[PDB]
């Protein structure tokens, strides 16, 4: 078995600096390091061949050295459309055993969110069932607390949150905390409240809605 | 807790000198009209201290080490002092301790302290009917785990705001040693403007905390006086001092009031006080102590580029053996550099276990045997132990604690042709498992079932020996890799490729450190003329003193010159008329070390004058010093 | 070399899996093909590969359990991974690691997500997500696409059939104990809803159902 | 020590240290039950 280490799994680079991506295997592996760069929804595909010469249609600015078991994968003007993951391989022989990935983080400017909590539609109350929705778009950072707040009363069980990664156009991110229940109990309750805590704001933004119409 | 105070300038923290501060009684021994020498830790006189103070834009809090021991000494009017947090890591992790006091009792619990932000203590509501009685208490939140607690006796401190000089000087030592916390104390009014008097007073313990933890960092509280983040302090100063393990020389008198203290390690003047163990200074030359150059850095030189290990006839070879009947061959007594065999960017496969190469350069290791033999590209992987297969079980296995390497290269254009490659054979059949480093080059026929084969092949007698196939229809991986794998154990046998730090480092006429094979010292390698004979190694003086010595692998003629140490001796008068010194080093020289050439040394201190006068103080080769007009 | 995949996305446990790596472009001559699985959580692991000479090697984590066929007149190869787990739920793929003009190349594909489990065929249910008829007033209006009930994953949620692009943010799925939950947001200025046509696309490959679900404002103050 | 602190189906209550990268300092607790990292492969968390 061929075991393949990485420096860390999560870290931050912003615009014009220099990462220095580091994996430092535990077996050595002589020349044969290859690294991936593998956006979100498509396919891995190849950077570096042989350590020394980049491939054919990759721009100048992906350089990559190291000696012994310390590579080093400089990454040089670091831009929006080069936030992928990177993972440390070799065509040595079989299996493949791939490393755990390490991603970028582009830092800029703490923002406030859009938060639009919206009713159920009358149709899934036909059926009997109900799903409040909370959708927080471009906030930052990923770290954030998104409670409910029912007549007063915090829920914990029926809540869904599903985060995404970094878009390379903003630098923002989005989730959505669906609150799943019953119709039963939609009808016995008459405030809906989610919250979201910024570290730019002491207050949260406080978004509800009434039920009367 | 958590509000701070926003008045807060950042000022630079300049230099402040030393006149006499750092003196106190080192044990409970009570002298009287004697000189006693001890060893502690002590303030050295004319160091360099830290300069603050607690003013109304200057409000500085910092945070100093405590490994090598501070003194305390702070001159106050309005009793601004309060107290010091005594931790490790500022935080509710680790035992602290808190020693402050609200002028009523001296409070000192050995708690669990919790650690705020900015800790501050005054006196509210200055416009009327103040009374001096304080309210505030955000010295700490919390204190849990106490296992001592001390309160003293209830008294009255007055803490009124005085204007104009200075009335009170408090100095503290703050030192740990071994888990036993020394508290010393001085109290006596002076007169003082801005500056730093150049006193001397005597500090006498007060009580003793064997507290038993470790101090690393510590602070210091201030009082705030304002006619609750804008208020403003008063006016005070301290000063802290980094204490150092020097020697003092206490001169007590016919009532055991130390008088009197001496650093040996200030000027040569106290060089030789701390001599003799006399401050009266007579005429005449006295040695004091011994002058030595340290080295820079060490350095070995065993290898060198040459001699290499025959790697290219193992390497850039045509042919090998089987897996069944392969080649064992050691290499020894030579050096490998493991940096040209990486960067040869010609090696398909280069893997190594059990250890990291980049570890293996500090490490020795005594036998190298290369096991070089000719396998497929799906059983390169079967070189592991603890795995299965038609190697592990069948041809060779490795051993538990197998640390080598596994070396291979492309075959591509060297035993890749049109036709079908036959040459290599492996075993197929066996009954039983193997054993580590175990060699079977046996041709006999494997019996599958009851009847014997006779050497032919019939029913159920296969030929155990199955020929490879190396075609060119066939994939890319599967072309033949010549894997030679290093072995490397442990035995009663000296190490032979080691290295020992490097390859070379070569410091010429400089006093260095060497590292030889039989003897290790001090000294400069300077040139020489003489004519060695080529086979010597080392050399020596009359009485067994390495001095010329050759390098094994390098013909050169170098000696070994000794760096310049000597005594030191120090030319001064007597003490009731000057206090004037004259450096001489002995056995030096003045360029490695107002300049005089001596017979004895470089004397440096005393200026040359032509006019011959009597001689007062003897030198040496007939010169003499004279404290004159 | 073009590739693509293609098989059933939903393969039970204790079974036999099938897939398809179709090679079109150029036939089988010098390479291999490999096949990388990834896990959800960053984990990727090696599963096996196959030549054109008739030797077939796989990862030593799985003995005796997986077995791949080759076909050279359809320019295809199965892949037949027996006695699946819970454990072997990932994206599979395909690819080639081949030299060229003395130059190392690496070509790759689509890949198609394959889910183990022993949940039953659920067609989804697609509800839409009105905003309140007193909330407050902005230039740009969110908007949502609701998708509860469906199985196995994936599944492809697009917005005016692949028209409307600009402010769509596509939200990753869940896992409860029976079913998913997909969940979807779009951004319209205030003079296109409700005044043009939003409706998102709904389709379902592995259960044939395609519900196009218009966003109505429902219901009224 | 066998009838005050041993009982019936053994006892696995308490813990003991076991592995250290360096020696003790005379005259000292460790109290540190935090995970340490053996040479340049950090873990950051639950054990393996």
């Amino acid at each position: 078995d061929i075991v393949m280490t990485q420096s860390h799994k999560f870290m931050s680079t912003s615009v014009g600096h220099r990462v220095s991506i580091t994996c430092k295997a535990s077996q050595d592996v002589g020349n044969d390091v290859a690294w991936y760069q593998q956006k979100p929804g498509q396919s891995p595909k190849l950077l570096i061949y042989w350590a020394s010469t980049r491939h054919t249609g990759v721009p100048d600015r992906f350089t990559g050295s190291g000696s012994g078991t310390d590579f080093t994968l400089t990454i040089s003007n670091v831009q929006s459309e080069d936030l992928a993951d990177y993972f440390c391989q070799q065509y040595n022989r079989y299996p493949y055993t791939f490393g755990g990935g390490t991603k970028l983080e582009i830092k800029r400017a703490d923002a406030a969110p859009t938060v639009s909590i919206f009713p159920p539609s009358s149709e899934q109350l036909t059926s009997g069932g109900a799903s409040v929705v909370c959708f927080l778009n471009n906030f930052y950072p990923k770290d954030i607390n998104v409670k409910w707040k029912i007549d007063g009363s915090e829920r914990q069980n029926g809540v869904l949150n599903s985060w995404t990664d970094q878009d390379s156009k903003d630098s923002t991110y989005s989730m959505s905390s669906t609150l799943t229940l019953t119709k039963d109990e939609y009808e016995r309750h008459n405030s809906y409240t989610c919250e979201a805590t910024h570290k730019t704001s002491t207050s949260p933004i406080v978004k509800s809605f009434n039920r009367n119409e | 807790q958590c509000v701070n105070l926003t008045t807060r300038t950042q000022l630079p923290p300049a230099y402040t000198n030393s006149f006499t501060r750092g003196v106190y009684y080192p044990d409970k021994v009570f002298r009287s009209s004697v000189l006693h020498s001890t060893q502690d830790l002590f303030l050295p006189f004319f160091s360099n201290v830290t300069w603050f103070h607690a003013i109304h834009k200057r409000f500085d809090n910092p945070v100093l080490p405590f490994n090598d021991g501070v003194y305390f000494a702070s001159t106050e009017k309005s009793n601004i002092i309060r107290g010091w947090i005594f931790g490790t890591t500022l935080d509710s992790k680790t035992q602290s301790l808190l020693i402050v006091n609200n002028a009523t009792n001296v409070v000192i619990k050995v708690c669990e302290f919790q650690f705020c932000n900015d800790p501050f203590l005054g006196v509210y509501y200055h416009k009327n009917n103040k009374s001096w009685m304080e309210s505030e208490f955000r010295v700490y939140s919390s204190a849990n785990n106490c296992t001592f607690e001390y309160v003293s006796q209830p008294f009255l401190m007055d803490l009124e705001g005085k204007q104009g000089n200075f009335k009170n000087l408090r100095e503290f030592v703050f030192k740990n040693i071994d888990g036993y916390f020394k508290i010393y104390s001085k109290h006596t009014p002076i007169n003082l403007v801005r500056d730093l008097p150049q006193g001397f007073s005597a500090l006498e313990p007060l009580v003793d905390l064997p507290i038993g933890i470790n101090i690393t960092r510590f602070q210091t509280l201030l009082a705030l006086h304002r006619s609750s983040s804008g208020w403003t302090a008063g006016a005070a100063a301290y000063y802290v001092g980094y204490l150092q393990p020097r020697t003092f020389l206490l001169k007590y008198n016919e009532n055991g009031t130390i008088t009197d203290a001496v650093d040996c390690a200030l000027d040569p003047l106290s060089e030789t006080k701390c001599t003799l163990k006399s401050f009266t200074v007579e005429k005449g030359i006295y040695q004091t102590s011994n002058f030595r150059v340290q080295p820079t850095e060490s350095i070995v030189r065993f290898p060198n580029i040459t001699n290499l290990c025959p790697f290219g006839e193992v390497f850039n070879a045509t042919r090998f053996a089987s897996v069944y009947a392969w080649n064992r061959k050691r290499i020894s007594n030579c050096v490998a550099d493991y940096s040209v065999l990486y960067n040869s960017a010609s090696f398909s496969t280069f893997k190594c276990y059990g250890v990291s190469p980049t570890k293996l350069n500090d490490l020795c290791f005594t036998n190298v045997y290369a096991d070089s033999f000719v396998i497929r590209g799906d059983e390169v992987r079967q070189i592991a132990p603890g795995q299965t297969g038609k190697i592990a079980d069948y041809n060779y296995k490795l051993p538990d604690d197998f640390t080598g390497c596994v070396i291979a290269w492309n075959s591509n254009n060297l035993d890749s042709k049109v036709g079908g490659n036959y040459n290599y054979l492996y075993r197929l059949f066996r009954k039983s498992n193997l054993k580590p480093f175990e060699r079977d080059i046996s041709t006999e026929i494997y019996q599958a079932g009851s009847t014997p084969c006779n050497g032919v092949e019939g029913f159920n007698c296969y030929f155990p020996l199955q020929s490879y196939g190396f075609q060119p229809t066939n994939g890319v991986g599967y072309q033949p890799y010549r894997v030679v794998v290093l072995s490397f154990e442990l035995l009663h046998a000296p190490a032979t490729v080691c290295g020992p730090k490097k390859s070379t480092n070569l410091v010429k006429n400089k006093c260095v450190n060497f590292n030889f094979n039989g003897l290790t010292g001090t000294g400069v390698l300077t040139e020489s003329n003489k004519k060695f004979l080529p086979f010597q190694q080392f050399g020596r003086d009359i009485a067994d003193t390495t001095d010329a010595v050759r390098d094994p692998q390098t013909l050169e003629i170098l000696d070994i010159t000794p760096c310049s140490f000597g005594g030191v001796s120090v030319i001064t008068p007597g003490t009731n008329t000057s206090n004037q010194v004259a450096v001489l080093y002995q056995d030096v020289n003045c360029t490695e070390v107002n300049v005089f050439q001596t017979r004895a040394g470089c004397l440096i201190g005393a200026e040359h004058v032509n006019n011959s006068y009597e001689c007062d103080i003897p030198i040496g080769a007939g010169i003499c010093a004279s404290y004159q007009t | 070399v073009q590739l693509q995949e293609s098989g059933p996305s939903l393969v039970k446990p204790s079974q036999t899996l099938s897939l398809t790596c179709s090679v079109t472009g150029d036939s089988i001559t010098n390479g291999y093909w490999n096949w990388i699985r990834k896990f959800p959580g960053n984990k990727l692991e090696y599963m096996g590969y196959i030549s054109y000479s008739g030797s077939t090697y796989y990862s030593p984590s799985l003995k005796s359990r997986i077995s791949i066929t080759r076909d050279t007149s359809k320019n295809q190869h199965y892949l037949q991974l027996n006695s699946v787990t819970s454990e072997d739920t990932a994206t599979y793929y395909c690819a080639s690691d081949y030299h060229g003009s003395k130059y190392y190349f690496d070509y790759w594909g689509q890949g198609t997500t394959l889910t183990v489990s022993s949940a039953k065929t659920t067609p989804p249910s697609v509800y839409p997500l009105a905003p309140g008829s007193a909330a407050q007033t902005n230039s740009m209006v969110t908007l949502g696409c609701l998708v509860k009930g469906y199985f196995p994953e994936p599944v492809t949620v697009t917005w005016n059939s692949g028209s409307l692009s600009s402010g769509v943010h596509t939200f990753p799925a869940v896992l409860q104990s029976d079913l998913y939950t997909l969940s979807s947001s779009v951004t319209v200025p205030s003079s296109t809803w409700p005044s043009e046509t939003v409706t998102c696309n709904v389709a379902h490959p592995a259960s044939s159902t395609k519900v196009d679900k218009k966003i109505v404002p429902r219901d009224c103050g």
